[PDB]
């Protein structure tokens, strides 16, 4: 679990744009207001190789 | 004596700080914290080191590289930008990798 990738973003990266932000992502009807829930998800995932 | 560039400029995201220490240009990218109006009183993910007058600069960011051009001259007119022509020449082309939306100038 040392290896991770971003699952969703507000917009696609420009060439060689780098994004280390941890902010919770609105994945549907729920406005996030700085906390997780249904339709509001953590932006990274881990491979579990 | 310096400039700051970034999206939030401070706090929750990375930003680019340029400062002249009166001996070197000092440059860093970090999750910087600062006041609403900082002064140069007497994670470092990128770090680097290197009226009578008019100093001119151009700043642009493309494909994660940040370009700086400049020119310096004495001037005759005391008020503002004299009506005339000369061209700015490149200083640096820094591989900073961030996006930018805001900037601020440091006295
Ligand atoms: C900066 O350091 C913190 C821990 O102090 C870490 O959580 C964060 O991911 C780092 N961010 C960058 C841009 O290196």
């Amino acid at each position: 679990y040392n290896y991770l990738f971003r699952l969703f973003r507000k917009s696609n990266l420009k060439p060689f744009e780098r994004d280390i932000s941890t902010e919770i992502y609105q994945a549907g009807s729920t406005p996030c207001n700085g906390v997780e829930g249904f339709n509001c998800y953590f932006p990274l995932q881990s491979y579990g190789f | 004596r310096g400039w700051i560039f970034g999206t939030t400029l401070d706090s929750k995201t990375q930003s680019l700080l340029i400062v002249n220490n009166a001996t070197n240009v000092v440059i860093k990218v970090c999750e910087f914290q600062f006041c609403n109006d900082p002064f140069l009183g007497v994670n470092c993910t990128f770090e680097y080191v290197s009226f009578k007058n008019l100093r001119e600069f151009v700043f642009k960011n493309i494909d994660g590289y940040f370009k700086i051009y400049s020119k310096h001259t004495p001037i005759n007119l005391v008020r503002d930008l004299p009506q005339g022509f000369s061209a700015l020449e490149p200083l640096v082309d820094l591989p900073i990798g961030i996006n930018i939306t805001r900037f601020q100038t440091l006295l």
